[PDB]
């Protein structure tokens, strides 16, 4: 995000395709398959269903 | 000027300053010992060679110097210790003849293990 | 504690001279930067002499 | 990299450049206080 | 805002606790093979003194579920915007008190980790009630946590710009200069 | 002599000087004064 | 003002440290072992710093700051920058190559004192003592390092009771490595 | 001693005179291969069998300051006091309990409380061991008051002890100070059944199949021993904490506790064993590098049947500290009664 705003000269918001490309590729395929296990093992026990 | 001389002085000053700051960091957190300073006193005293004890007594009884006469007194003590160590290197010590010098520099004898315990 | 500092500095320099002089037994010297005819062999491009003139399995 | 960076020739160039630099700095301030 | 999310999540969790508590007869306690084959209540069945207990817990969970649904679809305009301040008390304090009970539960040595349909929604709804006390305590605008996101994003951006210009490539080199 | 190490010590290795170093020594002592 | 902060926080930190004194000396070992080998940096940051980090230089710096002898540090660092000056220039004179078979033969019969395999592992500098500087025989070609009172060099022969009548099969002690005159041969 | 302290193994020249060629003896010695390790000593099976380590592990449990909750975040609320394991003599476990409760349905054997009173009263006969290790930082005053409150209720709420009858005197033979008679006791005429029967004719005839003539002591000897046990426990704040100076405390000066004199180190282990006749054995061991582990013998009291019964019926009794390890240990004490051995060293 920092480098994209510096280069293109504007921040990627959900109105732009850059934000969605970053979101999908980066977030969903690099951090989500692990942060999912993290939340499934740390925050969901607090709520009702285990 | 002469970077070849500046760099070693630079690194020496760096590490020595770090040592000083560490000593300060250790004397405030862990305050100094009141009497084991005498332990270190005497245990840095004990390794002073004999050729210097002649001025140590001269340091006790008043007639040390003004500030300059000692700084030319201990010089000859340093030098006679120097030549004595040179003779111990070449011709050996006082209780040691050439056969024992050849023994010592050939590393022929082991350190006594039975006498250790 | 000044007298000890002075006499031990004296014997320290003396031990340094003992090491740099002859067979002293426990002391570590210090080395110097060498600024002179440094290595003398990179001054030369001798490939044409050694390979006797007078990369296809790669790509 | 450092053995190439601190070669004697580069050392002498650094030294001469720094000498002329400090010289011109102090000379400029000398002529500037002289105004 | 996070008030709506809070209450609707308490809705979902309590209704699922009901749908899993009123549809099954009972779970079974592990036998712990070889545990004092005589007395000490081991290698037995659960009693008719706890099924009604489970149904009472489920009924209380349903009443607080419907209460949360009422408050949620009432204060969705956040008709009375300020009357619920009374039931606010009832909706939060007891909840926290609830947790207190469960917070003393390991002290009493009661086991809550083995069974599913009893203490799960217990701790869930209790912590969610404390969190609603939070939502009313610091009043998340639903755009303030987004502001914290933006704050940490700006800080990390200023970190990576420095890292770039110091260890990768100078910003004076990468960017084009003009006038000549 | 059975339990001696055969690896002498980091210390008991005496110094030995190369040619350039004996030249350095001879200069620094000939013009000691 | 900084000394005012030191004198203020020192008494507080001293008591807090002396309180536990059990984790405050294993946190020390964890921190020092983590700073020596920077082997934590990949999963922490994404930059595997262990490949450009030098443990030995750091350990030498720690020792030179703890015993206040900068040589222990400097003497090391200097031969890192000045590594081309330390290639052997004494026992190598001209075309001082040996052959792979000659080197193998010298190796099998125990005439090689020190083998120095280099970085690429495809080049070596064999070190072979002069034949008279190998054993402690009192040959009048070795410098008189070790002498008797009556100034006669010492020798350490033993006549091999199993195979006498042949001097080359006798037993004798070996000379300290720092007293040998050595050829330094090259080999691919 | 200097030779033994180091590791250097030296081959032996052949007594055959020709060449003095060292023999292929060598040896890996899996007890030697295991130094430098931390937890235990991997042993390649049979080697541990030929070492007579006849105490197979039976159950693992944990003393929790507060057991962990599934619901709160990650179960960090779980704080464990100690990590305890138990062991019991396997040959004797096959000998006594295997001759009576063996040959039936395992579930049916464990299902009746006769087996429960069996494993309760015949425990101290097996020389059962409990090895509980420190899992965190422990100040001695804290865990000491904890232990007092822990063994008070087990001291109060227990009945007279059930003890066997001593058939043979087992006098010592001072001139033979490492000879033991149990091989002769099993192989006296090669028909030791009849001689053993006419020998127990004097003392008593056994009460059941395995061969024990039980004798639960009467009204008296059931409170005097309990009073002496309460006294021995009354010496805990005095023996553990004598006076205000740690410099004279027995814990200072060795790595089982910190140098500060008021905390016990993690990895510290306590071993408990119970002889038949009310005798207690207790040892300690600071863990870590197997190459320098320090074992310590604490005390050896005798006749204290009350504390022996308290320990056995507290670890495995009707209301133990954790019924899970009690159940597991009873079932795994059943499993070798069929003949085999857990940690199968055959
Ligand atoms: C916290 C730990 C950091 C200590 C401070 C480091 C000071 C930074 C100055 C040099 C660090 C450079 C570095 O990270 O690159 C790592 C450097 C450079 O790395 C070397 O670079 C060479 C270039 O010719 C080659 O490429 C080598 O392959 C590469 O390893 O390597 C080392 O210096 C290893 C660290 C040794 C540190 C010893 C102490 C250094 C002095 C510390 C200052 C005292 C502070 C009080
Ligand atoms: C924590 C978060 C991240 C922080 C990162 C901080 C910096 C991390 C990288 C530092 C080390 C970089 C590297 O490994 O060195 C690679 C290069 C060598 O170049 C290289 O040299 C190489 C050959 S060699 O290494 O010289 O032998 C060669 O392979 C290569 O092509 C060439 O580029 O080394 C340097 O440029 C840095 C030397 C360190 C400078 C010391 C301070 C300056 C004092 C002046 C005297
Ligand atoms: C409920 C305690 C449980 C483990 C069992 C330990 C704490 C018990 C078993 C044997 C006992 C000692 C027998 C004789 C001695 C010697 C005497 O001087 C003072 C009393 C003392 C220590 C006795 C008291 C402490 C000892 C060790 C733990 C795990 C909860």
């Amino acid at each position: 995000l920092a480098l994209l705003t510096w280069m293109s000269g504007r921040l990627p918001t959900p109105a732009t395709p850059e934000f969605w490309m970053l979101a999908y590729f980066g977030f969903y395929r690099k951090v989500w398959p692990d942060a999912a296990a993290w939340l499934q093992g740390y925050v969901v026990p607090l709520m009702g269903f285990a | 000027p002469r970077l070849a001389a500046v760099m070693p002085d630079a690194v020496y000053a760096l590490v020595q300053g770090t040592h000083k700051l560490g000593e300060y960091a250790h004397d405030l957190v862990f305050p100094p010992t009141p009497e084991d300073l005498r332990k270190l006193e005497q245990q840095v005293n004990a390794t002073i060679p004999r050729e210097f004890d002649r001025v140590r007594q001269r340091y006790a009884e008043g007639k040390i110097a003004n500030d300059e006469q000692l700084s030319s007194e201990l010089e000859d003590a340093s030098f006679n210790w120097y030549r004595r160590q040179l003779r111990t290197s070449v011709v050996g010590a006082t209780d040691e003849e050439l056969e024992d010098v050849a023994v010592r520099k050939l590393r022929l004898e082991p350190p006594a293990l039975q006498a250790s315990l | 504690n000044i007298f000890s500092k002075k006499i031990i500095s004296k014997v320290k320099q003396k031990k340094q001279k003992l090491n740099y002089m002859t067979s002293y037994l426990n002391v570590q010297s210090e080395h110097n930067v060498k600024i002179f005819h440094n290595s003398w062999w990179t001054h030369l491009n001798i490939k044409n002499l050694v390979n006797n003139q007078d990369s296809e399995f790669i790509n | 990299f450092l053995g190439w960076l601190l070669a004697p020739g580069r050392l002498e160039f650094y030294e001469k450049a720094a000498c002329v630099a400090i010289a011109l700095r102090v000379l400029g301030i000398v002529i500037a206080i002289s105004t | 805002t996070v008030a709506g999310l809070l209450l609707t999540t308490t809705i979902v969790v309590s209704l699922y606790g009901l749908f899993a508590a009123v549809f099954a007869p009972a779970p079974a306690l592990p036998v712990a093979v070889g545990a004092w084959p005589g007395t000490a209540a081991a290698a037995a069945v659960m009693d008719g003194s706890a099924a009604g207990l489970r149904r009472l817990a489920a009924g209380g969970l349903l009443l607080t579920a419907a209460a949360s649904h009422g408050l949620f679809d009432f204060a969705g305009s956040v008709p009375n915007p300020t009357i619920y301040s009374l039931l606010n008390l009832g909706f939060v304090a007891a909840a926290v008190l609830q947790s207190y009970f469960l917070y003393i539960a390991p002290a009493w040595g009661v086991n809550v980790n083995w069974d599913t349909a009893l203490w799960g929604p217990m701790y869930g709804t209790a912590f969610l009630g404390l969190v609603y006390g939070l939502v009313a305590l610091t009043k998340f605008d639903w755009s303030s946590v987004v502001d914290a996101v933006l704050r940490v994003a700006c800080w990390f951006a200023e970190l990576t710009m420095w890292f770039w210009d110091t260890f990768v490539w100078k910003f004076s080199w990468s960017e084009k200069t003009r006038r000549a | 002599e059975l339990m001696r190490s055969a690896v002498p010590a980091p210390g008991e290795v005496p110094n030995r000087n190369s040619r350039g170093q004996v030249a350095e020594q001879v200069r620094a002592i000939l013009d000691q004064y | 003002a900084w000394q005012q902060s030191f004198e203020t926080y020192g008494g507080k930190l001293r008591e807090v440290l002396l309180g536990q004194q059990e984790a405050a000396k294993n946190v020390a070992k964890q921190l020092d072992e983590g700073v020596t080998y920077m082997d934590w940096t990949y999963r922490s940051t994404g930059v595997d710093l262990s490949a450009v980090w030098d443990p030995e230089l750091w350990i030498r710096f720690r020792e030179a700051v703890a015993q206040n002898e900068p040589a222990i540090f400097w003497n090391k660092l200097l031969d890192r920058v000045q590594y081309k000056e330390n290639l052997p220039q004494a026992g190598l004179v001209g075309d001082m190559r040996i052959s792979y078979a000659k080197f193998l033969e010298l190796l099998k019969d125990q005439r090689v004192k020190r083998l120095v395999v280099y970085g690429d592992m495809r080049t070596a500098v064999v070190e072979v003592p002069h034949p008279w500087s190998a054993s402690v025989l009192g040959h009048p070609a070795t410098h008189p390092f070790y002498e008797d009172s009556a100034h006669n060099r010492v020798s350490m022969l033993r006549p091999n009771p199993a195979a006498p009548e042949d001097v080359t099969q006798w037993f004798c002690a070996e000379m300290p490595e720092w007293d040998m005159e050595k050829y330094r041969f090259y080999v691919d | 001693a200097a030779l033994a302290a180091s590791v250097r193994r030296i081959a032996v020249a052949d007594p055959e005179d020709p060449a003095g060629r060292p023999l292929p003896g060598g040896g890996a010695s899996g007890l030697d291969r295991s130094r430098g390790l931390t937890g235990a000593a991997h042993m390649s099976g049979q080697e541990a069998e030929e070492l007579e380590l006849d105490w197979g592990q039976v159950g693992r449990g944990a003393l929790w300051r507060r057991r962990p909750t599934r619901w709160l975040l990650g179960g960090l609320d779980g704080v464990k006091d100690w990590e305890l394991e138990a062991y019991a003599h396997e040959p004797l476990a096959n000998q006594l309990l295997g001759a009576k409760y063996g040959g039936r349905d395992p579930r049916a054997v464990v299902a009746d409380p006769a087996y429960a009173a069996d494993v309760l009263r015949a425990g101290p006969l097996l020389g059962m061991t409990f090895v509980l290790r420190a899992a965190r930082d422990l100040p001695l005053q804290e865990v000491a008051s904890s232990w007092r409150g822990l063994l008070g209720n087990y001291l109060q709420r227990q009945a007279p002890l059930s003890l066997p009858k001593a058939v043979r005197p087992a006098h010592l033979d001072p001139t033979d100070l490492n000879g033991v008679a149990w091989p002769a006791l099993l192989s006296r005429p090669a028909a030791a059944a009849h001689a053993a029967a006419e020998a127990e004719a004097a003392g008593a005839v056994p009460d059941d199949e395995m061969g024990v003539a039980w004798r639960v002591q009467s009204g008296k000897e059931a409170a005097a021993s309990v009073a002496a046990a309460q006294q021995l426990l009354q010496s805990l704040p005095d023996a553990l904490c004598p006076g205000p100076s740690p410099a004279a405390w027995p814990l200072t000066g060795t790595k089982l506790v910190d140098e500060g004199g008021r905390n016990w180190r993690r990895g510290g282990s306590v071993w408990v064993t119970l002889q038949p006749e009310g005798g207690v054995l207790v040892q300690a061991q600071t863990g870590g590098v197997v190459g320098e582990q320090e074992s310590y013998l604490l005390t050896h009291v005798q006749g204290q049947e009350a504390l022996a019964g308290a320990v056995m019926s507290a670890f495995m009794g009707p209301q133990p500290l954790d019924p899970e390890l009690a159940a597991a240990a009873r079932s795994v004490l059943l499993v070798p009664a069929n003949g085999f051995t857990a940690a199968n060293k055959e």
